[PDB]
């Protein structure tokens, strides 16, 4: 005979990382609203991470970002046009610089969503990491308004949580956005308000910064008569609610017994 | 539809050129497949008169004495060659397209033929080669080049879509062009009519078939060749001239999409009767074939006394007997509207497609018969010296078209455009609609001839194309989609991942026809197919796929015979048909297997498959095992049902050698199963920080026992604290019970909060010793660190 | 923002024809050389899973899927539907008896022909780059008026591709679905909305893209052929 | 504030601007299909590790690390792969692994890297004895990967 239940040639089954799944659903969701996804460098200049986003030196707004400062000689940190950029080096504290980046290299109107690994000098506990992921949004063009920001988030929420879901917007402060705002989503099987991310209408001084950088590069102004809305949305938090993960520290851990648990998901 | 530039130019004089007409008709909704230039006629072809035709004694040939400026002779074998007509005379030296060799004076049966008279084929204007081209004897002064009265034409090949039957008349087309703003010239139909009775009546016994039917009366006809300009026009449109009255009926028709037929009164008797055909009734039609009519066929018949006889096959083809010839002095002119469906049926029932039918299938202007009668009668008067009565015979009272509500605002709204009302309303008028009222919503009634104008949105397309699809802006919609539409794409997406994970796994996908060979059900040993083709491409493709795998097998054969590949791992996803339509996924293995192509060891056959598969499901996150169950199309030794997440979904196995035999191939391994695959939701299992407990011990079990039952049993009793349960050695032989077997099992335990004491282990494993020995098993090994 | 759904390959004449304003013995059915199926005991399930009756055939186009979908959902929506489709035709090098179509349907308040053109313009931009442009010409489909054929301009070919047909979904279609809805006990949903659909044949497009000289290859099973596409993305 | 969605034809320079991102996601996905397990590793590196795994030194250093072991920037993906195999041999004693990581690495310029990792008995019939493993198992899985990406693949000395 040939015992037909007898285990077969055990080949390797691959899998994706929790964050990858979550990042994916995220971009998939936004690309159906016409957002295209681009990435940026993890090692950034202070000019892109801070100055171009209206976060100035010795300003009390920089305390929202506990920053890793890097040193090192002979390291080409390439700018939006591949030009060699100078400036005091650091690790991205948010993906936000990518939108100054992108705006210099392209022209309105556009929709983009940018994922990335981001860094903060913070104490690794169970609901906090020193290294985690953000997903940015930027929609710039003539006529764009805050109604469209709300619309986007409303759309995000509908897709991540179903019809029984609703979104909440509250004023809050970011230097690179005014009117600024924090947004929360209502998740039915939890009866809970999720603080998801921050957002707003991209700040006049940001547009100014990019058009200025443009000139230095010899490019034409492109952001004098357009408006925009950006948002920043933290991904681990969201992945935790979705896959039911009790501890953020797991993501960076390497535990196969952990990773393997996600082979199924789609 | 052949559309000859110069002919259209008669109705629409201002046309710029064949090419801007091509692009003009394009925006109107009419695509041109080709543009051809047609009548190259050399210097050597002159017009000539046949003074006399003289039979050549002993031959079937005639000596033609022609006035061609000077007098000349030629010999002709043509039936119609005869005195009193004009011919096209190719003189010595002439390079003709349709003969390649030159034209000279040669000697034929005693007489020097000074060139030859031409057929339509020889000249190059038509396919016909059975007779001389025949012209009016006076068409030209003797000797003049034909070119001078027969210029080259360019003719566009237009497709005319079913909604535009009016476009099956060139004057139809002209009207469209007219709406773009080109000037129109409708032909004036000059009739000098006479008040007097029609020497025949009309009895239409089937208003169903002929909701409108008219007869005109023309008498004292001088039947003869058509003028040059008509012969030229007709030849350009793909028809061949016959004479005078026949040609006029074809010329109108091509003009205004209105087939019509002249019956010679000789054969008509007391009257025309438009009626159904009596069973088996016969009729020799124009094309000269004897036919046998069907009761459903509508015939144009005549009667005399108690005699009733078919005269033509209504709306399709006239009879042969009553066709108008040189000796005809008077005709009844049929000009009607027929039942499109009836004509359609008749036509297919007889294997006939004609310019006449076709237009009657697509449909003709329900109030055009009378305007048409006039145009024809007029022409007949002009070209055949017809005298014609004032009265028509007429039967049918068709209603005018109804008005359609139309709102310029809806128009602009439906299109995204911003056309000023005034412009909309004017275009609508140029196309011939009446438009009453003051707005916002208009009373607008179309011309009878636009069959395609019934709805308000019909009218909008009408302003759109006249205005230009190019004048429609570009734009993108914004809207929050309705809730019931949310995640409506889940299924589709699910299936695409399947495919994609499959490519990543190592599987090659293949598309197979959905058809199946009915004989194949026997071959691969399947229950019969339930869906059959009332009209297959062929008997091998006469049923509907009940399984994916047969096609997989048949396709392996197909490229073993071609590219002799050494191994394959195929997968197909297709719809299959039985009870309900369901989605299936089938896979296929074969050949040496996998390893080091330079070494010898290989993994292949059944467990290679099962290995690739349990890996697949590893990735989909679904539980997977296969049990023992025969399948008519498998090995009775390599046969399993597939069990994803505990429910049966198809089969895994190795082809039946007896079928491998019949189809002439090595052992193939396949699987087939129902999609969609069961979903399993994440139940994230927070691991355990605290260490695990390892120990090994094998199980001695009878040979036939399926690995499943044991694994199952070891597991189910092993306890609420087990981890990696897996098999790591199959040994068979001494010193085991005369042919039994032991299974080497790796075990591991663990506890979430606390840690595992040796007490809770050795116990719970002896609790597995319980249901294991108490079933007929026992340990070859025990407690091995 | 189009979402993709599928439909059955075995259809009723009602869905393949009648609900799309393609009536019996109408000269518009000749655009679709049809396979008629016979067979006993075969549940052909409708939009709501209800057992549907009617003379069985093979899809001659994916178009029925949009009557299908409209009965089961409510406006506004964007859908794109792929499918295998069948025609009784002679298998040569640029013709199949079995090939694939991709349908589009965008229905809702305010939807207009400008949006149809916009979609196609967008399609073309993405398949052919900026140097590409689209051409729209009136043409006839019973399920759409204003109707139209569309072609795309493909730079590295200097050629106009006739890609597919389209238009503003026909008033009689909306009527048909809302009627079917009533029979199913559902409320009307398409009285005050407009729509645009398009039908776009896929083999043709794949041939231009992957450089395939012969449509017959797709259904062929030649590994030496299939294997040639492992790379592509 | 009402809800709303924008409509606009995006500017040309923005076309197919997502090609790169998409390219990398397929890589990952084809990789899962192939049989590889993915893992995220910190971007930090232990400066002592350069000696250990015998690498040229790291060029970017932390003016303020979480700790000395996390005081520099990853120059290679693989050290972290190795260190993570250790980490769950000491925990769950797995018998074999096929890991893959994609991460940004730091040296001269920031570049994207893909690293893979094999180990253990290999693959075959867990009850039989014959196995495929070690180097050619890897190279086998790999030339298969590139089979699917449609790229030519070979390795030299
Ligand atoms: N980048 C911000 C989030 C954010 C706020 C406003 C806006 C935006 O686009 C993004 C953060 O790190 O939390
Ligand atoms: N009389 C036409 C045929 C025809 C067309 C329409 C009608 C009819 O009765 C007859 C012919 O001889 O070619
Ligand atoms: N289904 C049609 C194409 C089509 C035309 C118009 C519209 C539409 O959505 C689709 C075909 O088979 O060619």
């Amino acid at each position: 005979r040939v015992d037909v239940s007898l285990p077969g040639a055990s080949l390797f089954s691959g899998g994706l990382h929790p964050i990858t799944l979550m990042e994916r659903e995220l971009v998939e969701i936004f690309r159906a609203l016409g957002y295209q996804a681009v990435e940026g460098p993890e090692v950034e200049s202070e000019f892109f991470n801070f100055d171009a986003l209206n976060i100035p030196e010795h300003h009390p707004a920089r305390d929202m970002w506990d920053t890793f400062w890097l040193t090192g000689e002979g390291f080409r940190l390439e700018g939006p046009l591949g030009e060699e950029v100078e400036g005091r080096l650091l690790l991205r504290t948010h993906t936000s610089p990518m939108q100054v980046r992108y705006m210099v290299a392209h022209t309105p109107p556009f929709r983009i969503v940018v994922p990335g690994r981001v860094f903060r000098f913070e104490q690794t506990d169970a609901t906090h990491e020193a290294v985690f992921h953000q997903l940015e949004g930027l929609v710039v063009g003539e006529g764009i308004a805050m109604a469209h920001l709300k619309g986007a988030i409303y759309e995000l929420a509908q897709a991540l949580f179903g019809p029984d879901s609703k979104v909440r917007f509250q004023p809050v402060y970011f230097p690179f956005v005014e009117p600024g705002a924090q947004f929360a989503v209502w998740w039915p099987e939890g009866g809970k308000w999720l603080e998801l991310g921050g957002a707003g209408m991209v700040h006049p001084k940001v547009f100014q910064a990019v058009d200025a950088y443009r000139e230095r590069l010899g490019l034409p102004p492109a952001y004098r008569g357009v408006t925009g809305f950006a948002f920043g949305l933290g991904v681990e938090r969201l992945a935790m609610l979705r896959y039911g993960i009790p501890d953020i520290r797991y993501f960076f851990g390497g535990r196969l017994k952990f990773l393997e648990q996600f082979k199924g998901v789609l | 539809m052949r559309v000859p530039f110069s002919w259209l130019k008669a109705y629409v004089p201002e046309l710029e050129s064949p090419e801007v007409l091509e692009e003009r008709l394009a925006g109107l909704g009419f695509e041109t497949d080709r543009i051809e230039r047609v009548f190259p006629i050399p210097r050597g072809v002159v017009f000539a008169r046949v003074l006399e035709a003289h039979p050549i004694p002993g031959t079937r040939l005639k000596r033609l004495v022609l006035d061609a400026g000077r007098t000349v002779e030629v010999v002709s074998g043509a039936e119609n060659a005869r005195k009193g007509i004009g011919v096209a005379l190719a003189l010595p030296g002439t390079e003709l397209p349709g003969l390649g060799q030159k034209v000279g004076e040669r000697v034929i049966q005693g007489v020097r033929s000074f060139g030859m008279a031409l057929s339509p084929r020889e000249l190059g204007v038509g396919e016909y080669g059975g007779g001389l081209l025949e012209f009016p004897e006076d068409a030209l002064p003797p000797g003049t080049p034909l070119s001078e009265a027969w210029p080259e034409e360019v003719v566009l090949d237009l497709e005319v879509t079913p909604n535009r039957p009016d476009a099956l008349g060139l004057l139809g087309l002209a009207r469209d062009l007219h709406a773009l703003g080109y000037a129109l010239v409708e032909p004036e139909a000059a009739l000098k009519a006479e008040a007097l009775p029609l020497p025949f009546a009309l009895k239409v016994e089937d208003p169903e078939g002929a909701p409108h039917f008219t007869l005109g009366y023309a008498f004292g006809l001088r039947v003869a060749p058509s003028p040059l300009w008509m012969q030229r026009a007709l030849f350009a449109a793909g028809m061949r001239p016959i004479n005078n009255v026949v040609d006029v009926t074809n010329y109108v028709m091509l003009e205004r999409a209105q087939p019509m037929h002249a019956f010679d009164l000789r054969f008509v008797g007391e009257g025309i009767a438009v009626r159904r055909a009596r069973e088996g009734e016969r009729l020799k039609t124009l094309d000269g074939v004897e036919r046998t009519l069907h009761p459903e066929d509508l015939v144009i018949a005549g009667w005399r006394g108690e005699e009733s006889f078919p005269l033509g096959l209504a709306g399709v083809m006239g009879g042969a007997e009553s066709e108008v010839r040189e000796d005809t002095e008077a005709i009844a002119l049929e000009v009607a509207c027929f039942d499109p469906v009836s004509i359609r049926k008749t036509a297919r029932r007889h294997g006939l497609r004609t310019e006449a039918s076709h237009r009657f299938e697509r449909g003709v202007d329900p109030l055009g018969q009378v305007p048409a009668q006039r145009r024809a009668l007029s022409l007949l008067q002009a070209l055949a010296g017809a005298r014609v009565a004032e009265a028509l015979l007429e039967a049918g009272s068709p209603k005018p078209p109804e008005a359609i509500p139309f709102r310029p605002e809806y128009a602009n709204r439906l299109l995204g455009t911003s056309y000023p009302e005034a412009e909309q309303i004017a275009i609508l008028k140029r196309l011939g609609c009446r438009v009453e009222g003051e707005g916002p919503t208009y009373r607008v009634t179309p011309p009878s001839h636009r069959l395609d104008l019934r709805l308000e949105e019909d009218l909008v397309e009408e302003v759109a194309r006249i205005q230009g699809y190019e004048t429609i802006p570009l734009a993108l919609p914004a809207f929050f989609p309705a809730p019931d539409n949310r995640g409506v794409e889940a299924p589709y997406r699910k299936e695409q991942r399947l495919r994609e994970v499959l490519s990543g796994l190592g599987f090659q996908e293949v598309y197979t026809y959905s058809f199946m060979d009915p004989e194949d059900a026997r071959r691969f040993r399947l229950d019969p197919p339930r869906l059959l083709l009332l009209n297959p491409l062929a008997p091998e493709k006469a049923a509907l796929r009940t399984h994916l795998f047969p096609g997989l097998v048949r396709v392996l054969k197909e490229n073993l015979d071609l590219d002799r590949p050494e191994r394959a791992l195929l997968f197909e996803v297709g719809r299959v048909f039985r009870e309900r339509e369901e989605t299936h996924l089938a896979g296929l293995l074969f050949g040496e297997g996998v390893g080091l192509p330079w070494a010898k060891e290989r993994l292949s056959g059944y467990f290679l498959l099962k290995g690739y598969l349990e890996a697949l499901f590893a990735r989909l996150g679904l539980a997977f095992r296969v049990e023992a169950q025969a399948f008519p199309f498998l090995h009775p030794g390599v046969s399993g049902r597939v069990l994803v997440e505990g429910e049966e979904v198809g089969f895994l196995g190795a082809l039946h050698p007896e079928i491998a035999q019949e189809l002439e191939l090595p052992p193939v391994h396949l699987f087939e199963l129902r999609l969609p695959l069961p979903d399993k939701p994440l139940a994230f299992q927070d691991p355990s920080r605290h260490p695990a407990a390892f120990r090994d011990l094998a199980v001695v079990v009878p040979a036939p026992t399926p690995y499943g039952e044991v694994e199952a049993l070891v597991r189910e009793a092993a306890g609420p604290y087990l981890e990696s349960l897996a098999l790591f050695d199959l040994y068979q032989g001494p010193p085991l019970p005369e042919g039994h077997k032991s299974l080497a099992f790796h075990l591991r335990f663990r506890h979430p909060k606390r840690t595992l004491r040796d007490e809770e282990v050795e116990e719970a494993v002896s609790r597995v010793a319980e249901a294991l020995r108490a079933r007929g098993f026992g340990l070859r090994g025990l407690d091995t660190p």
